[PDB]
């Protein structure tokens, strides 16, 4: 995963309503999925749900070359019996380690 | 004259004054460096001072916001990261902003 | 490094498609959707084909004609005197 | 019509015997490309200063071209042909209006704008200057001395150039000391001309003789 | 494998 889009917030250090967890986790977890991809390189993922649940990469709408390998990790819970989350994941390939100090590498108004 | 805070202040490109709100107070979580303009305020330098281009200007705009130095506060060198928070506090009798 | 080489080595293996669309599907807003369509060009594609004569001269215009052509137009919307296949560029043959 | 150009135009302490309107008009001219500067739409300005009331106007342009580049500016036949093809291509016709801005931004920027106009009226001025005589004997005080060349002031901001070429094989000029002599070319350089002169010729020495004897 | 012996390759030179 690059980077992610939810929608219901406006930065990394925030909570939201109907949500067991806060957002670092939910990072950390997204870090710790893994998808295979084969045709496209680039493509982008997302997700809406509601109810109250666990939350797995199983859930996430699936595409052509997506591959859930391990379609049962946790990513987190929802506490509100009307809890609608938001999420779009960007998946890339590449090589090695890249912190996220490197990606400030953009300012092409990202 | 009584510091001021408005967003526009000269010799700075948009590119600093680009995440500034209405007033002059960046938005809400910005990945910001050091030295990156976080709130625009200027002091009235005092004209003292006359040529045949200032009150030539002033007389053009009728504006005698110009000729007045800078006081904003900017990121501290080296340090970086985003912005969380503001709070705004202000004396009695005197009006806020859009942002307040 | 030949023999690197060989012990391992069998291992190794060796104009704009926006026009073609309708004009009301574009950038322009409701008041240029109707210049776009002043010419019968409910399609960008009829507008990009053709120019700002029959369009903007017509009774569907009003005094922002000098104005729309220097807001939609300039933006690379349609009107440019692009010459079209049909309705989308020769050249932009995505087949 | 806030009728304040009028004053402005009668400040009138380096304007007045210069045309007003057309210092007024500059200066409103110099403001409005600022605001173009200052708006995202890449479109000329063009500001009209009337004489006899004083106020003016600004029209933004529409630069009747052959070409797409400057979209805000940008105009063809085929789009000329909306007008029942009345503009031609390379006009600079005007076809739109702006009101006012207040602009603290676009007021830095029409404080280095007036800058720049000051210093082509200066620079119009030594040209004029220069032009006033075109080559004659007459006297400077070099106040630079750079590689081969001095540079001289004169009264009414006026200033020229001596080259080594176009000086005496054996006098050489200094910074401080004036130095007199017959003035033959005028070469436009960067914010006007200055005049070049060449103190070595018979001429000079006539001159000289007829204003002495 | 291959990225080794395309490391290898570099060597089969001066």
């Amino acid at each position: 995963v690059t980077e992610v889009e939810i929608d219901g917030v406006l930065h990394e250090y925030s909570t939201k309503e109907g949500v067991q967890e806060d957002i670092l986790e939910i990072l950390l977890n997204l870090k710790g999925l893994a998808v295979r991809v084969q045709g496209k390189d680039e493509v982008i993922l997302t997700l809406n749900k509601s109810g109250i649940g666990p939350v797995t990469a199983a859930d996430i709408t699936h595409d052509g070359d997506v591959e859930i390998v391990k379609p049962q990790h946790v990513i987190c819970h929802l506490t509100d019996e009307n809890a609608s989350i938001s999420m779009r994941i960007k998946v890339q390939r590449g090589r090695g380690y890249v912190p996220a100090s490197t990606r400030i590498h953009s300012e092409e108004d990202e | 004259g009584p510091e001021e805070i408005t967003a526009d202040i000269p010799n700075v490109g948009e590119a600093a004054l680009s995440k500034l709100d209405e007033s002059g107070i960046v938005y809400i979580g910005a990945e910001v460096t050091g030295g990156d303009i976080l709130v625009g305020k200027v002091t009235p330098k005092g004209e003292t001072q006359l040529t045949p281009e200032e009150k030539l200007l002033r007389a053009i705009f009728g504006e005698k916001a110009s000729d007045v130095k800078d006081s904003s506060l900017r990121v501290p060198n080296g340090v970086s990261g985003t912005v969380i928070d503001v709070q705004v506090f202000t004396r009695d009798g005197v009006e806020k902003d859009k942002r307040a | 490094a030949t023999i690197l080489a060989e012990q391992l080595e069998a291992f190794v293996d060796l104009f704009d498609p926006i026009l073609l669309r309708p004009v009301d599907d574009l950038e322009l807003t409701v008041r240029s959707a109707n210049c776009l369509k002043a010419e019968a060009i409910h399609y960008i594609g009829d507008l990009v084909q053709r120019t700002e004569v029959e369009l903007l001269k017509t009774p569907n215009l009003g005094k922002k004609s000098l104005t729309e052509i220097k807001d939609v137009l300039a933006s690379r919307g349609l009107s440019l005197g692009m010459r079209l296949e049909n309705w989308p560029p020769a050249s932009i043959a995505d087949e | 019509m806030n009728k304040e150009i009028l004053a402005v135009v009668e400040a009138v302490s380096n304007e007045k015997a210069l045309p007003r309107e057309k210092i007024f008009e500059a200066l409103e001219s110099a403001l409005a490309t600022a605001t173009k500067k200052k708006y995202e739409q890449e479109i000329d300005v063009r500001v009209q200063i009337d004489r006899k009331s004083g106020d003016f106007d600004t029209f933004r342009r529409w630069l009747v071209v052959d070409e797409v580049t400057q979209p805000t500016k940008e105009i063809t036949l085929e789009a000329a042909r909306y007008e029942d093809e009345s503009l031609n291509l390379g006009d600079y016709v005007e076809d739109q209006i702006e009101s006012v801005t207040f602009d603290r931004i676009t007021t830095q920027t029409a404080k280095q704008v007036i800058v720049q106009k000051v210093r082509e009226a200066e620079r119009a001025m030594v040209v004029d200057q220069f032009r006033e005589h075109e080559g004659e004997i007459i006297t400077g005080v070099v106040k630079k001395v750079n590689r081969d060349n001095i540079s001289l002031d004169l009264g009414n901001n006026a200033e020229a150039v001596i080259l080594r070429e176009d000086m005496l094989p054996r006098e050489n000029f200094r910074p401080g000391d004036r130095v007199r002599g017959v003035l033959y070319s005028v070469r436009p350089e960067a914010r006007g001309a200055q005049l070049f002169v060449t103190r070595s010729k018979p001429e000079m020495l006539i001159e000289l003789f007829r204003i002495e004897v």
